[PDB]
């Protein structure tokens, strides 16, 4: 594929800036994803060990202090950012499949987003 | 269509089954691994297949308490193959049915429907027990739920008490609670239950009774899904040893309740056991919360003497839970708060008039013909004569034919009645009381009774 | 450098859990060939195969059904009788609940502990139970006291003495039964439910009748009424288990000699006192209480009318469920999946109860105050839909589950006996295994939805509520829930 | 004495005004 | 409900009543069943045939006895003489307490 950055330099440098983008507020990839943008993230979220979530709430908490104070990480704190170690994918595409699982089947969703 | 008094045209009608059938016999074939697979055909259209393990919560201690009760609520959920919508999905595709118990030494598992669909039964057992998922939010579930399952149990005294003094009465493995504290369940998570389970269930301490298949197909399914099983050495249950015990909740207000036990031999002694059931039909009683039915134990000793000659009493019979190796009889009672000296005085006269050998031949015959007829009826129901198959299995690998009890049950004169019941109250007694305790005796005067 | 993916606790706790995911990714083929999650009629008429029932006719009308186990130990003998509180009137009504106390109280051979010694020294079992339109004695015992039994029967129905102490003591037991109506609310919704539905017919009596009737009654109310209703045509003895036709018929000619040959008919009772609907509901307001317990029913069908196998399959693919059931949130009924999604009841269970000229069909629940209203959209949106959207998937599955259930629960010789005698009170004969199969694979999604329309749509509701029920909606809204207006 | 909603809710009454 | 939390007070009281038997097994911490029945006309039947001017004293640290009495005795020497009943009788008697 051409999202890949062993085969193609594009992606390598897309990869690039956003992993530096990142590294600047100490935010794992796998944070920027919202529980309010989907049902599914919600679920997965839900299913995740308290001790993972709670390290992405007090990076969530530090990256919105930086930005409020229009500050970026140390760079002794930046070269030991994990930006693209995920904690969230796997889980987000377990509950995709049980709810491909659940619609194929006729049955109901176990959960519907509000209507505003 | 056509109204249901005409008969229906164009049906394809089967023969009818013959006026007698010759019974089938059990078949038990063990694979090398120690699984033993067990089978009986039976003429009516309907299969129950089950798997027995010897586990309970007599290997809980000291670090698994609460492992046992979970694992029966965690049954049929997720496995490794299969979601827990799927495998619901599965077992109602085909009507079937569901169900586990846990035991202080023996949990179960079990699926019934029509025989055509033995495959998908067994395919679905095996997966389910042996490829448990434990996902976190599922495990995170059931402990909610047993919360709940463990609140409730103050609703029922006899149940309530019965675990008390099951805690009083002994000391070692059988003296752990099979319904956990709360404390007890926040340790508790999937890990454990993976750790508690791969210990315990091995192929050479499960049985997969099967009732109402042929041996062939049931084989044909089930041994390419058993085998993989290692071979564990078999090692041996852990002893319990009885002691004397009280039980005291002064919960205060009305109602008291009590259950004054003693102990009896176990499964293993096979003359005795049956002396402890007809002592119990001896005894007799009822709930006397409820009427309804002649000969449902309106003239035992404990009805006709307690509610027939002194009211105001809200509970009164006797009760009897043997293991492998030890067995507790006792006598319940409910009373008035007040009453219970009293209460407690006529269990204890009861119990010493048996003793001596005030009891007729009469009353030996009834409770002997009841003792007989309550066999014989509850084989009736293909459930249990599944859960017999397994249970006796699984303690003795051989079953028994009932005929053995019978003669038994046949054999027994006043004689044996009154050493045995003698025996049994020269014992230390576990005493358990909840409700309004406050006026209930205390427990070296109600054991100076006997 | 980076901490590797294990020193940070979180990162080694979710490094755990993505393993187990992963685990999960790759499934094993060989548990996996022969269940399949997609429900499929299926069509077993060889393992159909069941005894013969037998069903000889007296010269008096008198009917002895038989279902012979040889190979069994036991037996049940009774007696099922086409009689019940709907065949009273009102000032004889609770006249059968009375007589079913009285019956084991004596007769001119035996006395009270006579016949509880004869029964109880052979290990016998005797019970009484009596309905609406339906009373049964009968007997479980070993194979040899089949005839036994059979005399004890024979001498209850036609001996009974009726001494005037017993009647006395027995009206101070009934009049605090009657006192004591209370810890099953169950029953007492059921009840209302039938005396508002069935407002002054028959069939909205009680069983147990007004006090006033039970202070009254004589030895002669029973005896009278003893003359007029258990005739011979419209008693059937029935056995199952250990037991042979011929022995069976012998006896019951020998036995069964003084009954009473009243002339009266069940069809023309029910033709002059005919059973009818009327929409409307009883509220009874008790914030006492901590759950909430109501029932929402239709006019159904009798026990003849063709739809009542469809609505048997309906009732099923409504389902019922506790808060106990492992998984209400995986099941087929959506209502139930509905139920036990959104946790708002303690149980869920869907009726279908049929008489002989009409019938009910709903739903009766178990509920925090809070969850009242949820609970009752939920309710009447799945009934509702069945007059709409039926998927092949759903009644499939549903009549899968009806057939096993049906099969089933046959296992003892009680519930075989129980079931020839209903059956042969209900449709003159016992439908055997494959028709009933065959009427129930009859029932389509099209004949779902034509059911439906014919029963629930646009249709009148009896409801029957009890405790914090503030917050359950009232007649208007469940009545205006009954029809869709995007359709 | 019993108060007239308990003894409705224990007597079903099937001749309602 | 906060006396669980300490160990020592919740055994101390414990071992009154699996110590003794009659009165003084009687928890002075009444259990949450016999609190719903407590109401001001029961503890108003208890205070007058037991505050009676014989089981009482009054006794004061930094006073002078004579303007004490001068205060005092109008206000208490219209209560009733009521005679000494026996104290009730308790029993030791031993025994065992327990809770998982
Ligand atoms: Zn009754």
């Amino acid at each position: 594929r051409l999202v890949d950055p062993r085969k193609n330099f594009l992606a390598r440098m897309h990869m690039k800036s956003v992993s530096n983008r990142l590294r600047r507020y100490g935010l794992r990839y796998d944070d920027l994803y919202d529980p309010l943008y989907d049902l599914d993230i919600k679920e997965a979220l839900n299913r995740l060990p308290r001790e993972i979530v709670d390290a992405r709430n007090q990076r969530l908490m530090r990256a919105m202090d930086l930005s409020m104070k229009h500050e970026y990480l140390p760079d002794n704190l930046q070269a030991v950012q994990t930006p693209f170690r995920s904690y969230l994918q796997d889980m987000l595409a377990l509950v995709k499949r049980e709810r491909a699982e659940r619609e194929a089947l006729g049955a109901l969703p176990l959960y519907q987003r509000t209507i505003p | 269509l056509t109204s249901l008094d005409m008969p229906l045209q164009g049906v394809s009608l089967p023969p009818p089954l013959a006026d007698k059938v010759e019974p089938s016999k059990l078949q038990i074939t063990t694979l090398p691994n120690g699984l033993k697979i067990a089978s009986e055909t039976t003429p009516n259209p309907a299969a129950s297949i089950g798997l027995y393990v010897d586990c309970g919560s007599i290997y809980e201690a000291p670090y698994f308490h609460g492992a046992t009760h979970l694992l029966e609520r965690m049954a049929f959920k997720s496995t490794l193959n299969r979601t827990h919508f799927r495998l619901v999905r599965e077992i109602e595709a085909i009507g079937g049915n569901t169900s586990a118990s846990a035991s202080r030494e023996q949990m179960s598992y079990t699926i019934d429907a029509l025989k055509t669909y033995v495959p998908e039964m067994v395919e679905v057992l095996i997966d389910s027990v042996r490829n448990p998922a434990f996902l976190d939010w599922e495990v995170n579930e059931e402990l909610r739920k047993m919360k709940v399952e463990i609140a409730e149990l103050a609703k029922n005294p006899m149940g309530f008490l019965l675990e008390a003094i099951h805690s009083a009465g002994y000391s070692g493995p059988l003296a752990s609670p099979l319904y956990a504290p709360e404390s007890a369940l926040d340790r508790l998570n999937g890990e454990l239950l993976e750790e508690f389970m791969t210990e315990n269930f091995t192929a050479a301490r499960m049985v997969l009774a099967a009732s109402g298949v042929e041996h062939e197909e049931l084989l044909k399914v089930a041994e390419p899904l058993t085998s993989d099983l290692p071979n564990v050495p078999p090692q041996l249950a852990p002893k319990s040893q009885y002691v004397g015990g009280d039980f005291r909740q002064h919960t205060g207000g009305e109602a008291t309740h009590f259950a004054v036990a003693f102990e009896v031999p176990g499964w293993n002694n096979e003359k005795e056991a049956v002396t402890a059931t007809v002592l119990q039909m001896l005894m007799g009683g009822g709930g006397s919360f409820s009427a309804g039915g002649p000969g449902k134990g309106m003239h035992s000793w404990l009805y006709r003497r307690v509610l027939n000659e002194y009211q105001e009493v809200q509970s009164c019979t006797a009760f009897t839970s043997i293991f492998n190796d030890t067995g507790l009889f006792g006598i319940y009672g409910c009373s008035s708060p007040q009453f219970a000296a009293k209460a407690i005085e006529l269990a204890a006269k009861e119990l010493k008039d048996v003793a001596g050998g005030k009891v007729n031949q009469a009353h030996l015959d009834r409770a002997k013909a009841a003792t007989k007829s309550a066999v014989l009826m509850n084989l009736e129901s293909r459930m249990i004569a599944a859960e017999d198959i397994g249970r006796q299995i699984l303690t003795y690998g051989e079953r028994k034919p009932v005929d053995q009890f019978l003669k038994s049950v046949d054999q027994l004169t006043l004689k044996d009645i009154a050493d045995f019941t003698s025996k049994v109250i020269s014992k230390p007694l576990t005493m358990g009381s909840f409700g309004d305790v406050l006026a209930v005796p205390s427990y070296d005067t109600i054991s100076s009774k006997f | 450098s980076p901490p590797p993916p294990h020193l940070m606790p979180y990162d080694h706790a979710a490094e755990i859990i993505k393993n187990k995911i992963k685990k999960l990714e790759n499934p094993d083929k060989r548990f996996l060939k022969y269940a399949s999650p997609h429900p499929i009629l299926a069509s077993h008429n060889h393992i159909l195969s069941a005894p013969e029932t037998r069903v000889t006719t007296l010269p008096n009308g008198l009917r002895v059904a038989t279902e012979s186990n040889l190979s069994a130990k036991t037996a049940t003998v009774g007696v099922w009788i086409d009689a019940g509180s709907r065949f009273e009137s009102d000032e004889t009504n609770g006249t059968a609940h009375f007589l079913e106390h009285m019956i084991f109280k004596g007769t001119d051979r035996r006395t009270v502990r006579a016949l509880e010694e004869e029964i109880e020294d052979i290990g016998g079992h005797l019970n009484a139970y009596t309905s609406r339109e339906q009373t049964t004695y009968y007997a479980k015992v070993l194979d040899s006291n089949v005839n036994q039994a059979l005399d004890v029967l024979a001498d209850i129905l036609q001996n009974s003495k009726f001494e005037e102490q017993r009647i006395n003591r027995e009206r101070d037991v009934i009049l605090r039964e009657m006192q004591e109506v209370e810890g099953q609310t169950d029953e007492v919704v059921l009840d209302h439910l039938h005396a508002t539905a069935f407002q002054y017919t028959p069939l909205g009596r009680t069983i147990l009748g007004p006090a006033q009737n039970v202070k009254s009654i004589t030895r002669e109310d029973l005896q009278n009424y003893i003359k007029t209703h258990y005739t011979a045509s419209r008693m059937v003895i029935a056995a199952a288990g250990a037991v042979k036709h011929e022995e069976v018929v012998e006896q019951v000619k020998k036995l069964f000699t003084k009954l009473s040959s009243d002339p009266t008919t069940t069809s023309q009772l029910v033709a002059n006192e005919p059973a009818s609907f009327t929409g409307s509901e009883v509220r009874m307001i008790d914030d006492d209480l901590p759950l909430a317990q109501f029932a929402v029913a239709f006019e159904g069908a009798s026990w003849t009318d063709p739809d009542s196998v469809a609505l048997m399959v309906m009732q099923t693919m409504l389902g019922s469920w506790n808060k106990n059931v492992g998984g209400g949130k995986h099941v087929g009924s959506d209502l139930t999946q509905r139920v036990a999604i959104n946790e708002i009841a303690e149980s869920i269970m869907a009726f279908n109860t049929n008489y002989k000229d009409t019938g009910l069909f709903g739903v009766y629940a178990v509920a925090k105050a809070d969850c009242l209203d949820d609970l009752s959209y939920a309710i009447m949106y799945e009934v509702t839909k069945l007059a709409y959207r039926v998927s092949d998937a759903d009644v499939t599955r549903a009549r899968n589950q009806l057939k096993s259930s049906l099969l089933l629960h046959m296992d003892g010789t009680s519930p075989i006996a129980e079931d020839i005698g209903r059956q042969l009170l209900t449709y003159g004969r016992r439908i055997p295994t494959a028709e009933l199969f065959a009427r129930i694979d009859a029932v389509d999604a099209s004949t779902v939805k034509r059911v439906a329309n014919k029963y629930i749509y646009d249709k009148d509701i009896a409801i029957s509520a009890i405790g914090p029920i503030q917050d359950l909606p009232d007649y208007n809204k469940f009545r205006r829930r009954t029809y869709w207006n995007r359709y | 004495e019993v108060p007239a909603t308990v003894e409705a809710v224990k007597t079903p009454n099937s001749k309602i005004v």
